[PDB]
């Protein structure tokens, strides 16, 4: 549910720290992208 | 990004009212109505009205800027007839024209099958 | 009925065509634009997105929710949420649909203005039901999903004129034409051997009399007699249209008169 | 990029008469001209807003994540 | 439309004439030298390091990174890296001070080199305005 990361390659949910490198634990591939923020947008419908 | 809000075309501001009568500098019994956003839907239909009043010399309207809503209607009438007075008629009259409109249309929509 | 005098020669769920007999250029001008602009209705004016993994953007999303045609019949007793006293909007001001659709489906699954949901309580009033005129049942393609992709977001639905945003439109085309024999002379017809063999003539032609070829010029003649088919989107009926047209037109004036009365005190 | 909803130019709803205009292409065995005006798309505006698109949503949907 | 100018249908456009998505990917990487000497990705606070860029970090989250999702503006800083002195000396990228959008994208991978390195997508749409070109 509460995640950091998401690999690009299999579309995995992740979460490490800096302490413990990149790249994703079972896949491989050293890509990740950062995941919405849970802070809600809202748009003018215009 | 220096552009206004859309509602900036129908919504009265700070203070501002939607006439500002004054009175005509020039030509005697004429006036200067400006309209606060307003354009060509009620401009030309007052002005045109105002038009079949027999009893007014002169009547026309400009949009000096395209960028804001709001129109100077300018009315000159007879001795002894204020203009204030011209454009209550005329506005009455459009009120009226449009009444008969509504339950004319009202009316042959009934009768009409699909 | 004493005035203009109304014409309907054909009319149907989502057009009118008819006939507009004594009245001023200005007047049938001036409803015309009152048609287009003016008249209020219900419109998505607001998305919240929870979640949004379709190959779509989230304002791209937002921008056709709103172009989605929704219900404005009960649409007069529904307030102007810069009106209505709640801090931001409520259930007197404000309509709230929902979505959620999520592509499970191996084949690619479609979201539907069908797909949209009413959560607010809408006290039976009839609004912000997603118009739907297509024969299969489903609405305005919204978006499309492949099998992994999930789109969930809430929508409020508010009372706006067209004169604000396109979207507020219960619009569609207007046709309008005057005089189909140019009797009036009010507009000279631009040709390179022959005006009458070049331009073609109108489907209003049989509604009037042929000029005359060898007569004099009517000098006094003043265009009168409009031949007009309004056409609607769907959230108000053609018929309220024009009705309203007529009516909000007729407000509108109304103020003009009443704002005099305000002046005429101090 | 999905038929947009409504004639940039008139208005009248278009996003809903996409799928149905490829039917009447595709299984109908129709015309283009004729196939739009069985839609109801009479004017030219209308016309051109479901003649001249290009739907690469279904090319975007083809990627995998 | 004198001189080489036009008129646009303004309810044209707000049916979605000539509208746009504009996107831009800003990125950087933590250090270019040293064995042990490295820079760091993280939201920075007044810890001894003092010069500092504000447009508030604010919208950074603890690896000194917005979220995906977030709405940025003016100088709003996208990205929070800290150069190390002999106190945490910022060398943070603030969103491009003409620019306002919503953040796309965040991808947070590494080098040939084995270094920590991020790249920032914003979306922006660009309705079509004034002195537009067509
Ligand atoms: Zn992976
Ligand atoms: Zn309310
Ligand atoms: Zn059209």
């Amino acid at each position: 549910a509460t995640l950091k990361y998401i690999c690009a390659e299999c579309s995995s949910k992740l979460s490490l720290s800096r302490t413990d490198a990149v790249r994703c634990k079972d896949c491989g591939h050293r890509i990740l992208l950062k995941a919405r923020t849970k802070r809600l947008v809202q748009f003018e419908a215009r | 990004m220096n552009a206004p809000d859309r509602f900036e075309l129908f919504l009265l501001g700070e203070g501002e009212s939607k006439l500002k009568i004054d009175p005509d500098t020039k030509a005697p019994n004429a006036v200067v109505i400006t309209f606060e956003k307003e354009d060509h839907t009620l401009g030309n239909l007052i002005r045109a009205e105002l038009l079949n009043d027999r009893k007014v010399l002169f009547a026309a309207y400009k949009v000096e800027h395209p960028f804001f809503a709001r129109f100077k209607l300018r009315i000159q009438t007879t001795e002894g007839y204020d203009p204030k007075d011209a454009l209550k008629n005329a506005c009455n009259s459009i009120i009226n024209k449009l009444g008969a409109l509504k339950t004319n249309f009202e009316t042959e929509w009934n009768l009409q099958t699909l | 009925e004493e005035g203009p005098q109304v014409k309907i020669r054909e009319a149907s769920k989502d057009n009118v065509d008819f006939i507009l007999s004594n009245v001023d250029l200005a007047m049938a001008n001036s409803l015309r634009r009152v048609m287009i602009a003016e008249i209020p209705t219900l419109a998505i004016d607001s998305v919240e997105v929870e979640t949004n993994t379709t190959v779509l953007a989230d304002e791209f999303i937002a921008h056709r929710l709103g172009l989605i045609p929704l219900q404005s019949m009960d649409i007069e007793q529904l307030e102007y949420s810069r009106d209505c006293f709640c801090e931001d909007h409520c259930d007197k001001c404000s309509v709230v649909l929902t979505l959620q659709a999520f592509g499970e489906s191996e084949s690619t699954t479609n979201v539907y203005s069908k797909d949209l949901v009413i959560v607010s309580n809408l006290m039976g009033r009839n609004i912000g039901h997603p118009i739907i005129q297509d024969k299969e049942g489903n609405g305005v393609l919204i978006c499309k999903l492949r099998k992994g992709q999930e789109l969930k977001l809430t929508c409020v639905a508010k009372k706006g004129i067209a004169k604000e945003h396109a979207k507020w439109g219960p619009a569609a085309a207007i046709e309008f034409e005057y005089d189909p024999w140019n009797k009036l002379k009010h507009t000279d017809y631009w040709y390179e051997q022959d005006s009458a063999k070049e331009w073609p003539q109108s489907k209003n032609c049989e509604y009037e009399d042929p000029p005359n070829e060898g007569d004099p010029f009517d000098y006094k003649a003043q265009a009168d007699t409009f031949y007009m088919n309004v056409e609607s989107v769907g959230s108000i009926p053609v018929d309220q249209v024009v009705v309203r047209g007529i009516d909000t037109l007729q407000k509108k004036v109304a103020s003009i008169l009443l704002a005099l009365t305000q002046m005429d005190q101090d | 990029m999905i038929v947009p909803v409504r004639c940039f130019s008139c208005g009248k709803v278009v996003g809903d008469k996409w799928e149905s205009y490829l039917n009447l292409l595709q299984e109908d065995e129709l015309d283009e001209g004729t196939a739009l005006s069985r839609l109801g798309l009479k004017r030219y505006c209308c016309r051109r807003m479901i003649l001249t698109h290009v739907d690469l949503i279904e090319k975007f949907l083809r990627y995998n994540p | 439309n004198q001189e080489d100018s036009m008129i646009m249908n303004q309810s044209s456009i707000d049916r979605g004439l000539f509208r746009s998505l504009f996107f831009r990917s800003y990125m950087d990487q933590e250090k270019k030298y040293g064995m042990s000497i490295t820079e760091t990705f993280e939201k920075p606070q007044r810890t001894n390091t003092l010069r500092m860029k504000h447009g508030t970090y604010d919208k950074l989250d603890d690896d000194g990174l917005i979220a995906p999702g977030v709405r940025v503006s003016g100088e709003d800083v996208i990205i929070g890296k800290t150069t190390p002195i002999s106190s945490k000396r910022d060398a943070s990228t603030p969103l491009r001070s003409t620019e306002n959008g919503i953040v796309d994208q965040v991808l947070v991978t590494t080098n040939q080199d084995g270094l920590k390195f991020v790249k920032v997508r914003v979306r922006t749409t660009k309705i079509p305005q004034i002195g537009d070109k067509f």
